[PDB]
């Protein structure tokens, strides 16, 4: 392999192309002292091209794995221990996205006040609609920006 | 305890049909048989961070009719939030150590919801948060619709004016959608249309609704003509073409109205309802406003008093 | 080698910790279809810890290399062809830096108007001096890097 | 052509000693023997985006004394930049299609430099850019020192007041440092000290400078006492403790001055020079101002004429 | 005397094709061979009651290039009209006792026409009256089109942006319609369309014009692409949705333009022309502005001199 195996931690495989970097940026995954190995634009038999993120001595809860669903719905999260895959899971669409997004309603109380952002998530047509906990306005995920 | 005891009252979206019916039943009871000492020894904050006549004065009157005391402000300019830079969060954190409930109106959407995250065990009652929700308006509206039509189901309801920014119609449409077989007519300029999240909610529930460009189209079949003011203080400068009321109801427009039809308006009105409407039997906006006392007494009783009033 | 060798392209080695991810942002390096491998928080002989970036079939622009001198003076840029290192160098401080930096003088005309930023560069032994072409004020590069 | 023909005049940092001497020699000639038609058929823009009395009026008077015409503005409020949103860049782009030279003062550092990038073959003369440079002030300052001291070398020069924001002393210090053996005394509040980039330049050239907390410390040894106004329109609010003049020169403070010492001030003064100084033989700020005519004629003549023969 | 001697220049509607050609021919002559003393001993008023950069400065520069003197104001705030309540009528009545010609720009439509009724034998030149007419802009526009296209007939001209309030395109369309076989493309928001009185004139003369919702539709066929700024100081608040430029020309949009096509803009631009257009060979708005000098000299020369021989 071009990106070698790890002893212990999490391997996020099958990330769509151009999404791997977005995931590192959004979830601040590089803000750690743990060893990270990343492959971008790797070939895949299943997806064609794919990104890959490996984070040692770091683990993701089901909730944290679910947060990936908005960006990599068909990703695989491998829990590694003693060089062994001891668990595989796929992201499921979460009930909400907290902290990382910014409400696009400029008159929302969330901008002025010391609260964390929070949006309810639902499937609308073939899109993802986000409804702000505070202002209750609803937006396409496309127009809800990150911090 | 009753289902609403110590509950926050933020959004109609959080309430069920049973909740709404409970408030109205309680309102009917207190109207027939006042309980002047029900909330004796309560102190309630009336915190208005934007303008109000009806909502603040009827809430405070209701508090006194129930024996409760009132503290607060009708203007934020002379609070420490107004002059010393204090957050809304800290304002709620201290006020909630003083009072048994907080009634608040605020110009930003989501303010009431935020307050609940800092108020601890003290209930927050949303008297209006930006263009979002106005639950107690909806309670009095429902009471008024029920009074004049005899039911809350199978009604033809037209809503006119600024539907985009009317917290009134956001709350009211959600509420009536919890009842069966109601039909909606939306008469708005395109720029101030009813928001998509409301329409999606109607579609999921199989509720019929349609857009119309004139009151006359639907006058013959409406039971409730709910008029609204253009919310100019919420408009973007790019929406300034709609400042002036696009639909003006006058007495001659009511010729083919059903006998039972009432004209409602949460008020204040500018010119969207001509004064010649005032004396016709269809005008019910002042009666509506007076119903705010019964609805708001009811809500206060249910939130602050453990047992059901009978 | 966790991240293995490549055929043709660029290997930026000896990037200090917590800098590698920043380089991927600033230079839009992931905005390509070229295969990329990244090691973050790798052990290092001379540095203890380091970041490492490999880009296949790709080379840096000039001054983008001299932008490197600001963010990572100790970094090593390796030019690779046919699996072999054929170009190896550390980026030296340029005289001038354009476009990427922001003058910290808030009353500088460069904020209000459509011109490109431009700084003259010189070393003061304990920091780098950046001098704005426009306002003629001089700053430590520590202060300019708060764009 | 002379070395300054068709050159932008933006910063003293771009000028050599020879350039400065050339302007001074040309100034002395024009003062002695006027050339009323030297700039006949020239039209010059005088573009002031912040306030001025001396710099604008002497510049324009200078243009008229040489026979040039003047267009421009003293306020930006009624330009298309003031009312229609136009950038400075575009402003320079069009004005440079009209005139033979642009004189500009602007509240932002770098504005004059930026103008040179849009003015094509039209020379730009910096009448002051924020707190950065003030080249023509330095020209008249040097001229006045030369006149009164007989030299620009081996002087003892004190600069007093707001040295941080004084574009006058930034330009003047750089100019005097191009000459030999000058010694500087900086008397300023800590918050408004002479900036480090100036000091570093003095160090690199092996020029002696020192800080002093009073005029009295250096009165007996100075040839030139250069007073400045606190640049209050430039102060950050955090610097407002420095608004009042910290150093106030009065006639009584001159008792131990060298007989040849001159008090200069680019002007306007607020209170840093009391009016009882005006009648002493050391006061020379009005004569200095008057010299703006000869320096500015000299500069204009050299930029817009290839050759001058006296 | 020449046909324009001592004539008011108020509206393109009062000028013939021959008049326009005369100014253009005179402009070309003056550009090629300047006449520095043509207006010696003339004094001209430059009276601007609203903002200007190009029109005022080029006009005044033009006066100086021909040897005339200038008096006036760029702000009305310090005239007796600004502070003492004086009417425009009286203002014109006295100024016309001082000067040989009056150049005036004013925020109200008709102001220039009104001035002619109080100025007696003194010619008035309209530098812009509200959203009505802008004759001298049209003169320099025509000159620039003639220069770059070699002709004023059989052109394909696109006008983009605020055509309702653009006094520039009102004058320019009327002028080009005096020539033969010109074809017009109007690309504007519905709220700011080219007014009906313009369109009717085009119909009466059998001139083809059409509306288009994009520049792209017509890019391949236009000789002149005339961009305009949204006249926000003229907008009714009901029109505020149109404040941002709806059509934004970028370098990439020029890919299928005729090689000879020129992009014009009377200026200032806000965002309707991106700066990456400036370096393309099609950008000609700064050259256009520069041509204001020759058109305005030409006009002044023809109004204030009986005869010119080159
Ligand atoms: N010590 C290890 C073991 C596994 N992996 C990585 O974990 C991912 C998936 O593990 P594995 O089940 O062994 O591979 P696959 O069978 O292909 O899994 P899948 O079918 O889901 O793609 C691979 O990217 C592999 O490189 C790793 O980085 N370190
Ligand atoms: N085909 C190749 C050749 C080298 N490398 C990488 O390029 C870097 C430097 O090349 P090299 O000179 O071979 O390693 P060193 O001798 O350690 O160089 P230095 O002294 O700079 O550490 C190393 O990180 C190595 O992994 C690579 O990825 N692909
Ligand atoms: O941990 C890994 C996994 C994969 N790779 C690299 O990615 C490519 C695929 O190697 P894989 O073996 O992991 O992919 P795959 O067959 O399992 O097919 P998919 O499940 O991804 O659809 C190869 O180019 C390999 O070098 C790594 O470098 N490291
Ligand atoms: O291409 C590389 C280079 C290095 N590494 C990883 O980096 C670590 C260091 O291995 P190196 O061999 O690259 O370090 P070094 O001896 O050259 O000493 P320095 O130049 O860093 O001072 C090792 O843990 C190795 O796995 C890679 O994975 N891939
Ligand atoms: O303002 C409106 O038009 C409707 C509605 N009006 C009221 O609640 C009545 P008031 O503002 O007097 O309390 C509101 O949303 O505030
Ligand atoms: O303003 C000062 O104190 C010094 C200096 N003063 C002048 O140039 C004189 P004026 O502002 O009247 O043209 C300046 O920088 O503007
Ligand atoms: O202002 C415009 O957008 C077009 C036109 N512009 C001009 O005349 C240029 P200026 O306003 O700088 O004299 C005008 O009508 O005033
Ligand atoms: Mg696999
Ligand atoms: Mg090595
Ligand atoms: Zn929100
Ligand atoms: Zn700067």
């Amino acid at each position: 392999l071009q990106v070698e195996a790890i002893k212990r931690g999490t391997v996020i495989d099958h990330i769509p192309a151009q999404i791997g970097f977005k995931l590192l940026s959004l979830f601040k995954l590089t803000e750690t002292d743990q060893r990270i190995t990343i492959g971008l634009n790797l070939p895949s038999g299943e997806m064609g091209r794919k990104d890959l993120i490996k984070i040692e001595n770091t683990f993701l809860s089901e909730d944290q794995v679910d947060q990936l669903a908005l960006y990599a719905p068909q990703a695989t999260v491998n829990r590694i221990d003693n060089y062994e895959v001891v668990g595989k899971s796929r992201p499921s669409l979460p009930e909400r996205i907290d902290n990382v997004l910014v409400c696009p309603n400029s008159n929302c109380i969330s901008h002025a006040e010391p609260v964390s952002s929070s949006f309810a998530v639902r499937k609308r047509a073939n899109d993802i609609a986000l409804k702000c906990k505070y202002c209750e306005k609803e937006f396409s995920h496309n127009v809800v920006l990150a911090n | 305890a009753n289902p609403l005891y110590q509950k926050h009252i933020i959004s109609i979206n959080d309430l069920s049909r049973d909740d709404l019916n409970l408030v109205l039943a309680t309102a009917a009871k207190l109207k027939a048989n006042p309980q002047p000492e029900l909330l004796k020894h309560k102190v309630i904050a009336s915190c208005f961070f934007e303008a109000s006549t009806r909502t603040r004065l009827s809430f405070e009157t209701s508090m006194h009719r129930l024996g409760a005391s009132v503290v607060g402000f009708s203007d934020s300019a002379n609070t420490s939030l107004g002059k010393k830079g204090e957050t809304l969060a800290d304002t709620i954190s201290v006020i909630s150590t003083y009072v048994d409930a907080i009634v608040m109106r605020h110009p930003q959407e989501g303010a009431a919801r935020l307050a609940t995250e800092f108020s601890g065990n003290v209930p927050v009652l949303n008297a209006g948060d930006g263009s979002n929700q106005h639950p107690t308006q909806t309670l009095l509206d429902l009471f008024t619709i029920q009074e004049t039509q005899g039911r809350l189901d199978n009604l033809h309801v037209a809503m006119v004016g600024d539907l985009k920014y009317g917290r009134t119609v956001h709350s009211l449409t959600q509420a009536l959608a919890k009842f069966d077989g109601n039909r909606f007519y939306f008469i708005a300029p395109d720029a101030l249309a009813m928001p998509q999240y409301i329409l999606d909610m109607l579609d999921e529930k199989g509720i019929a609704w349609s857009l119309h460009s004139s009151i006359e189209e639907v006058m013959a079949e409406v039971d409730i003509l709910y008029m609204t003011r253009v919310q100019k203080e919420r408009l973007d400068p790019s929406e300034y073409a709609n400042v002036k009321a696009q639909f003006v109801l006058r007495a001659s427009d009511l010729h083919n109205a059903k006998a039972n039809m009432k004209v409602l308006h949460p008020l204040p009105r500018v010119d969207e309802i001509a004064t010649d409407v005032d004396k016709t039997p269809h005008a019910w906006y002042f009666q509506q406003a007076g119903n705010g006392i019964f609805a708001r007494q009811a809500l206060l009783a249910l939130v602050l008093n453990r047992d059901l009033v009978l």
